[PDB]
């Protein structure tokens, strides 16, 4: 398959006042690992991120083209950019390439800027939205990661325990499958607050 | 089939390539470069397609040129590598993809010293050391178990004697010479080839 | 043309204690978008030791089954005693190496005790290539509960925790709570649970309930 | 997904499962697959999500645009035209499979709509996976002109049969009544379906997962 | 095919048809061998010197490899059909296995070989 | 999958991972790919799984007969040639199977690599599965006849460990025997998580 | 059997005290030709156990051929024993199993039902070899549209009597009728209860076509 | 689908079954194949849904700003016409056959046959569809010129009650049709009301 | 090829056109596809030539010798279930469409179909081959319990001929024969013979 | 991929063949002989598939002393090499076919050196001189330009390490080291390997 060809997983997990979002680090051409530093989650403003797996050129090149009108919309309204706007941007921009897709699964984690209600969405290839109240994932291990997160999510969790609990997923989730991990990476965030940490993990 | 490999210093990019062109069951030339000087300071290492890799390359070369000439400044490497990787990736969907697998090597009076890897589908990491072909499946290993990030230029260079002799003991292709440049501060500079005298 | 395999689903767990084997598996038989049936158990009890959860193409399991059980017949004729777990694992796994050009298309998985009274649990691929394992998920939801039993049993990335042994009612909560998510997440997955559990006192079924949807 | 719509005495109900899948993973367990198409008129989508989305909002908007410049309610015979002219165009590339109801000036009316751009004017209809269930529903306890509240049991029992019977529907049921003079978007209708308690509690607790990088940024 | 028993027992539990083959054995030209300590000897008497005949064709000593030779006493068409065989089996050793032969393998070979000719229909 | 195997001095390495995959998901990481066939006969598995297994159990069985039959222990040769003929006869039947048969003999440390595809070659080193080309790399680079056991060990284990960091289909843990004179013995299992922290910090 | 050529589409079967009924119309159908519209699609296997065939009308002729030689071999013995419905169901099991992995199947679904000390049985067998027991059955297009009502009506009331039961076979074969362009209207339905089998000869559906005047409105 | 147009001395009598089926299933068992094209132009349709609906709808635009420009009731023969331009300029894209009749104060009654290919004929009768095979024979030993208006629809309930009898892909209710200067009379025959033939018992 | 039989009180009438074609070219135009398999039991044969001639010969073999072994007039379900063995159990090499129909002491006038797949059923009439298709609805329709023999001739007749009208794989002359306990009568009906349809002019 | 030669003198037959054994990308051996001993003096270059290599040359290998064993006397390398062909002709259509290409070098007593060259189809050649593989189509034109019937078996080792350093210097392929032997009346002579010190 096309999505499994470099591999990568993203997960984003709802809290309290808070939101957290995390991803393997590993860059991979099939079975060959290149790096072990490939960035999947990029900052869309304050307490707004998205995260990206699937075939890394249309990873890089998704988040810069998002960039692009991020800034540009950022420019012609005098705000940042709210998390459902961002969802249907995001939509809008795949949409665009229904019949020849980018091929990434996007998750969107961030908190209204204007209040502070987290908020976690996941999207098709071709920009189909869908927003929860706990968690969504994607990559090449999303069963696996479904598993985890059905099991260790609880509903109004504190910053701590959301980042015990997303990190174990991620990890448990990540070490069965072949093509994700090198590492974990996770941003959890809150109102004040950013705290970004990079796991323990497998290297193998 | 085509060799790259790149790795760097504290302040120094080595790069190496084979310089075999080969056809069919024959070597057709033997003192091919791989190499294409971009700037004062960036080297392009391509490989892949029969007239991809030259076209591809010469069109970003001659583009970073006229940014040189319109604008006074080069471009840095990491600008340099984002602009080939925008091209490559601009093409991929289009009638006319390029089937080029490429490395990029800098040195930035600021960031300093820069090695990227480039995937023909245009996915564009930067990386200590890489490598592309067949060949690399057998060298990386060595890489990983010999590289320190204050490696010296002259243990670089012996390391890379170390993959390319590798080369030469479990490797079914010939490539007998290797091409071998290195970049800091003071721009590009030319080393000996590193040879294994067959015949 | 015609094609000899259909996929009807099911997921099957087994877990390995210091005197008890768990085995477990959903009672959903489905075939492409439709329920079959809600009340099809994977779980078959083979002797007093050692039962074996089969899941896959209903009919190879149907077949297994009972081949299963006339050679642990003839055994015992031949024999004057009964086959132990790793004598059936072994026989399994030539069974369905004998079939390596047209292969059974079933993931099996034993559980039980050996000689000296301890869990055992093997599993297998369809060509009969096996393994001891302290715990095994075989079946559509496998990738959903494997991950899970490998933090919560294997303690795999927990830093500072107790490495205490798995009990009985631990680890009875524990199958119960992975088909829970796993009916969840996995279409193939629900109706019903039913856990069968192996110590020196014989074999104990339960029946749990799984949403029907 | 398991779709339907029927129409009675006052108007129209249209039914629908909650459950969206990838492949034959759960992915939401609430999906909303009843949309707005205008104030009078509703539509239910299956097939591809993505394309019943933007097919369904791109007809919402040029309705809007009509009745902003007519000044008057639209009429379904409009949304089916424009959705099916739309999808013809396209010929069957998006994925778009739909229940569209609403009332006018002239009624209730309850289309069914394929993605080729074929249409059916019918008093009940069903679509997707879980459609012959819902219809088996309706082709046994479908009369006509019935009344509000047995219209509603009968939709949401044919959501049910193929929410039971099909493993592409699931979860809750939405209901949506549209009468001359009355709108009930009931969200969840019904959940016949609810996740078992936990058993356990498997919460890690601080310190549990190694750290290897920390790195705190401070906000406004 | 011919399916009859021809070796069986007798009333006193001898095997008749194999008594009367090792009489055919003591019908035999004498053949001795002895073994020594670098070298090994084996020397066979009546060669039914006929002196019209030549030796070469009736020599009662074959070589069955290079590491193996043999003498024999009987009936030398039986010998020649025992001792080819030995020969074929002394190659498929060398096939089925990289070492070459051992002495006693090949002897194994040769009188299993008898007994199942003792013991089979035809 | 990352096996591998040298002869030197003092008998024959023998290094294996343990991870098994199916497709992506990962099936198992505790795989015992170093199969014992006796207690002085060694093989490998790559390729299927059961194939190897199989193949090299009904090997074990015909080395047992032989060594009743002929009241001596079958040479390395015999073993790999019996192993390579009875896999001959299934050629283009879709057996996959790369095994090396480890073990010392008449002639002294014996090591075969074996093929379903019909190879069987005789050598002082080899590497199978999809991580050799990884481990051929550094197990060349610090290889000599003339290593020390320490050092033997030291290398197998790397070389296995720079295998399982670049191939996605190899990982788990190292396993690690040593065949001498008087039959093998397991030297280590170590897990990978465990080996990282060793050789990094 | 690669190729079916006359086929018989659904085939209905439900439990209920005392007995079980089943259902199925009398058409073999020749690709969309509705060719044969007399035939039936069930038989009676001695006196505790009745069959329904969907599928490849000839390999069912055949089915009943064996299966009829094999019930008259073992009432020659008179030895006080005979097939129970879940030993015919195990039997065809077997059989359809063979036949698949000899890559020569028998293109037939069946539902065996049966009266026999005093309990009820239905199974299910597939022509892969995939069998089951069920307190309701549905083959092809009734597998959709029959099942659901089945199981709605059976998950809130588990004992039917006899007449419940034909009430909802009729109904189900009614929205058959309605759905299933390859059925006919025109349907036989077996009973067997201890007092034997019986089977009602040809049945009509009556049908509602009101529908027909909603076009405009 | 079967659809069938007699052709009498006033007008012309449209029959249809209602049967659109998705494979096996029947996703439509009350299907309306008879679809006006003008006040006296009526068309049969079989084929695709998608396609002979988007044909008819075209068709039905071109011919009412054609008749509103003209200021004159349409010809039949300029409907079928637009039919066969259509039918023909995108047969490879299309998969209608189509009958298209009706009346004309210039012409009478007429029938026009725009099978798959794209050609255009007229026919005293025409038949079409899945099921049109099953009673070419029929229809050939039935017909006879000079039928009456009631009896053209007695022929062409017969006729489609046979096929629906025979073919799987036909069936559901019969849709009939009437046409002539007088106006345009629409009936539906369901259930007893659809003529019965003698089946075949010893 | 069109075959029929049609079952009366006394026996049977069996009739089958004439033509048998390679592709669009007609091999014969005068081929006899009523074959006797004994003193009054005929088969009509359709689909492959070879395989039907074959099976043919195949099953009056053994029927012959099953008649002189049990000395009386063989069963016309016998020969019936002959074919369907054959038939049956090389469904996968055989391309056959089989109607055996005749007289028989103790069942009477019977006829039996033996379709493609291997099955067997008796019919009060039964047809076969592609042109068949054509003619379902008018035997539906023209079909009568109780016909006379010249009835039955009369039928077959006409079916056979609207048959061949229609299908190009079939034409050339009609073969008919009754067969009853008086024994068999076979006639041809060529050119005017046949039956003729008033076709539609204007 | 493998390479065989034979060059036949007045009163020798001069063979040598590539060392390596390969597999995918890799050198898996580098001491590989590809040839066979047949009796005192045949040699058999077989060279192909990988198991049918080894068993069909074994085969006829073990067939030929069994030969010798049942009669005394060996087999001339003509009704060897016909003997080869005619096995390798009848698996030709069978189940079991061979796919292997062989040369095969022998001295008579009486008819003296003798040379044969097969196809994998078993079709049988005799040749003053012949190779297989890849590297032919760059190595017989040399022997076509400088052979002669008369050639010394000194400048037949000359020769033939032209051919070889051809080799080295087109061919992709690496082929370090090459088995080199010679057949005469004494038999079978193993001279030292013709190696060029690449690593």
């Amino acid at each position: 398959s096309i999505m499994s060809y470099n591999g990568g997983a993203v997960m984003a997990m709802k809290g309290k006042n808070c939101v957290a979002i995390a991803a393997d680090r590993r860059f991979g051409i099939q079975a060959q690992m290149v790096t072990t530093d490939f960035q999947k989650i990029f900052p869309m403003g304050d307490r707004l991120y998205i995260g990206l797996a699937g075939l890394a050129t249309d990873v890089q090149t998704v988040a810069q083209r998002l960039k692009f009108r991020l800034n540009l919309y950022e420019l012609k309204e005098g705000r940042q950019i709210k998390p459902y706007t961002l969802m249907s941007m995001v939509a809008n921009l795949l949409y665009e390439k229904r019949f020849g897709p980018y091929y990434t699964e996007p998750v969107i984690a961030g908190l209204d800027p204007k209040t502070f209600k987290p908020f976690i969405c996941s999207l098709d290839l071709i920009g189909c939205p869908m927003v929860t109240d706990d968690f969504v994932v994607s990559g090449t291990c999303a069963e696996q990661m479904y598993g985890m997160c059905e099991s260790l999510w609880e509903p109004n969790m504190d910053p701590d325990h959301l980042f015990e609990t997303i990190s174990q997923a991620m990890l448990n989730a990540v070490d069965r499958d072949a093509v994700s991990g090198m590492g974990v990476i996770v941003h959890i965030i809150e109102k004040d607050k950013i705290t970004t940490r990079t796991l323990k993990a497998r290297m193998d | 089939m085509e060799y790259l490999i790149g790795i760097q210093g504290p302040d120094y990019v080595l790069v190496a390539s084979d310089r075999v062109a080969a056809s069919n069951i024959v070597q057709m030339k033997d003192d091919h470069d791989k190499m294409f000087k971009m700037s004062e300071k960036i080297l392009l290492l391509c490989v892949g397609e029969a007239g991809d890799t030259v076209q591809f390359a010469e069109y970003i070369q001659k583009n970073v040129q006229l940014y040189k000439m319109r604008n006074g400044y080069e471009l840095s490497p990491t600008a340099a590598a984002n602009f080939t990787r925008r091209n490559l990736a601009d093409c991929l969907r289009s009638r006319t993809p390029y089937h080029v697998n490429l490395l990029l090597a800098g040195y930035d009076e600021h960031e300093g010293p820069a090695l990227y890897y480039m995937d023909y589908l245009a996915a564009l990491a930067k990386a200590p050391f890489a490598a592309h072909g067949y060949g690399a499946f057998l060298t990386l290993s060595i890489l990983d178990r010999y590289y320190t990030p204050t490696i010296s230029r002259e243990r670089a260079v012996e390391l890379l004697r170390k993959c390319l002799e590798e080369l030469q003991k479990r490797f079914i292709l010939n490539l007998p010479t290797f091409s071998v440049r290195i970049i800091d501060k003071n721009g590009i500079h030319d080393l000996d080839n590193i040879s294994f005298p067959k015949q | 043309r015609f094609s000899p395999y259909v996929f009807n689903g099911g997921t099957i767990l087994a877990i390995a204690g210091e005197d008890f084997a768990i085995v477990a598996s959903d009672t959903r038989l489905s075939e492409g978008f439709s329920i079959h049936t809600r009340d099809s158990p994977k779980c078959y009890k083979l002797t007093d030791k050692t039962v074996i959860g089969c899941s896959g193409f209903h009919g190879d399991c149907l077949t297994l089954t009972k081949i299963i059980e006339a050679r642990l017949k003839m055994y015992k004729h031949s024999n004057n005693k009964a086959m132990t777990t790793g004598a059936i694992a072994a026989m399994l796994s030539t069974i369905l190496y004998s079939r390596r050009f047209f292969p059974y298309y079933v993931y099996n998985i034993i559980g039980g005790l050996d000689e000296e009274g301890k869990g055992a649990v093997y599993s297998f691929d369809p060509v009969g290539s096996y393994q001891r394992d302290s715990f095994k998920a075989g079946g559509s939801a496998s990738a959903m509960l494997q991950p899970l039993l490998d933090n919560q049993v294997g303690f795999k990335n927990m830093q500072n925790v107790e490495h205490v042994p798995l009990s009985l009612d631990r680890a009875m909560r524990l199958v119960k709570d992975v088909f829970i998510s796993a009916a969840e997440r996995d279409v193939y997955t629900g109706d019903a649970l039913r856990i069968c559990i192996v110590t020196k006192e014989g074999i104990r079924e339960e029946t749990v309930s799984l949403r029907k949807d | 997904t398991t779709i339907a719509g029927v129409v009675y005495k006052d108007g129209i109900v249209l039914g629908a499962d909650t459950r969206a899948t990838e492949g034959m993973v759960v992915a939401d367990k609430n999906c909303s697959k009843i949309h707005f198409i205008s104030p009078n008129i509703y539509c239910c989508g299956a097939g591809t999500a993505a394309d019943t989305d933007m097919t369904t909002q791109l007809i919402s908007s040029n309705l809007e645009l009509h009745s902003l410049s007519t000044g008057r309610l639209p009429r379904v015979v409009t949304a089916n035209r424009m959705l099916k002219q739309m999808l013809f165009r396209y010929q069957g590339y998006i994925g778009a499979a739909l229940v569209l109801g609403g009332v006018d000036v002239t009624g209730p009316h309850l289309y069914s709509i394929y993605p080729h751009g074929s249409t059916d004017k019918l008093p009940y209809v069903t679509m997707g996976s879980g459609s012959l269930a819902a219809m088996a529903v309706f082709e046994d306890k479908f009369r006509p002109d019935m009344e509000e509240e047995e219209a509603k049991n009968l939709v949401s029992e044919a959501i049910a049969a193929g929410i039971f019977n099909d493993l592409g529907s699931g979860s809750n049921i939405d209901l949506c009544v549209i009468s001359k003079n009355k709108l009930d978007f009931l969200r969840p209708y019904t959940v016949p379906n609810k996740k078992g308690t936990r058993l356990g509690r498997y919460r890690c607790e601080k310190g549990t997962t190694a750290v290897l990088t920390e790195k705190i940024t401070p906000l406004e | 095919s011919y399916d009859r028993a021809i070796t069986v027992f007798s009333p006193d539990g001898h095997l008749f048809q194999v008594e009367y083959a090792q009489e055919a054995v003591k019908k035999g030209s004498t053949a001795v061998g002895v073994r020594g300590r670098d070298i090994v000897v084996l020397g066979v008497e009546k060669k039914s010197v006929a002196k019209l005949q030549d030796e070469r064709t009736v020599r009662k000593i074959c070589a069955l490899d290079d590491n193996v030779c043999m003498a024999f006493a009987g009936l030398t068409a039986d010998a020649r059909i025992v001792i080819n065989r030995a020969r074929v089996e002394c190659q498929s050793h060398r096939l089925t296995v990289e070492d070459p032969v051992t002495v006693e393998y090949i002897t194994r070979y040769i009188a299993s070989l008898k007994q199942r000719y003792t013991q089979s229909n035809g | 999958t990352t096996t591998l195997a040298f002869k030197f001095r003092h008998g024959v390495i023998v290094a294996a991972d343990s991870r098994a995959t199916a497709g992506a998901y990962i099936a198992s990481q505790t795989v015992k790919k170093v199969i014992e066939i006796n207690p002085y006969l060694l093989g490998t598995m790559a390729g299927g799984a059961a194939d190897c297994s199989f193949w090299e159990r009904l090997l074990a069985r015909q080395c047992r007969i032989y060594e009743l039959r002929n009241k001596e222990r079958i040479s390395v040769a015999a073993a790999s040639k019996l192993l390579a003929n009875m896999v001959y006869q299934y050629k283009g039947m879709g057996l996959s199977m790369g095994t090396m048969i480890c073990g010392w003999d008449k002639r002294g440390p014996g090591l075969y690599y074996v093929d379903s595809e019909g190879n069987r070659i005789s050598g002082a080193t080899f590497s199978v599965g999809s991580g050799s080309v990884y481990a051929y790399g550094v197990m060349d680079r610090g290889y000599s006849y003339d290593l020390e056991v320490e050092q033997a060990y030291d290398l197998a284990r790397r070389a296995i460990y720079q295998a399982t960091y670049r191939d996605a289909y190899s990982g788990g843990a190292v396993n690690l025997y040593h065949v001498r004179e008087d039959g093998w013995i397991r030297v280590s299992s170590d897990n990978v998580a465990d080996l990282h922290e060793k050789y990094s910090g | 059997t690669q190729n079916p050529m006359v086929t018989g589409t659904s085939v209905l079967g439900v439990k209920f005290e005392g007995g079980v009924v089943i259902a199925a119309d009398m058409l073999g159908s020749y690709g969309s030709l509705a060719r044969f519209r007399n035939i039936s699609r069930i038989m009676r296997v001695n006196n505790s156990t009745m069959l329904g065939a969907s599928g490849d009308y000839a390999d069912f002729q055949y089915l009943k051929q064996v299966l009829g030689q094999m019930v008259i071999d073992e009432e020659l013995l008179g030895d006080g024993h005979s097939y129970s419905p879940r030993a015919i169901h195990s039997w065809l099991t077997r059989a359809m199993y063979s036949r698949r992995s000899k890559m020569n199947p028998l293109w037939n679904t069946m539902v065996i039902g049966g009266y026999a000390d005093g309990e009820s049985f239905l199974g299910y067998v597939d022509m892969l070899g995939v069998a089951y027991e069920a307190p309701s059955l549905a083959t092809g297009y009734g597998a959709y549209l029959a099942q659901p009502l089945l199981r709605e009506v059976l998950e809130k009331q588990p004992v039917l009597s006899q007449t419940e039961a034909r009430d909802l076979v009729e109904r189900c074969m009614r929205v058959l009728y309605y759905r299933d362009a390859r059925s006919y209207n025109r349907f036989q339905i077996a009973t067997v209860t201890e007092k034997g089998v019986e089977i009602e000869g040809p049945l009509s559906t009556e049908t509602n076509w009101d529908i027909a005047h909603m076009i405009s409105g | 689908t079967t659809i069938m147009a007699v052709q009498f001395d006033g007008g012309v009598v449209l029959g249809a079954d209602s049967r659109t089926t998705t494979g096996s299933y029947i996703a439509n068992r009350v299907t309306d194949k008879l679809t006006p094209i003008h006040d006296r132009i009526f068309c049969c349709r079989s084929g695709s849904a998608a396609d002979t609906q988007a044909v008819a709808d075209a068709v039905t635009y071109q011919l009412g700003f054609h008749s509103i420009e003209l200021n004159e009731p349409p010809l039949v023969h300029t409907a079928a016409s637009l039919f066969k331009e259509m039918c023909y300029r995108y047969r490879e894209d299309l998969m209608a056959g189509i009958i298209i009749a009706g009346w004309d104060p210039q012409e009478g009654g007429q029938v026009y046959s725009v099978p798959m290919g794209g050609m255009m004929v007229r026919q005293s009768f025409a038949i079409g569809g899945s099921g049109s095979s099953y009673i070419y024979g029929y229809v050939d030993a039935t017909y006879r010129e000079g039928m009456t208006k009631e009896e053209c629809l007695q022929f062409t309930a017969n006729a489609l009650a046979l096929a629906m009898e025979r073919d799987g892909s036909s069936g559901g209710v019969i849709r009939l049709a009437a046409i002539a200067e007088s106006g345009v009379e629409r009936q539906v025959l369901l259930g007893d009301q659809i003529p019965k033939f003698a089946v075949a018992t010893l």
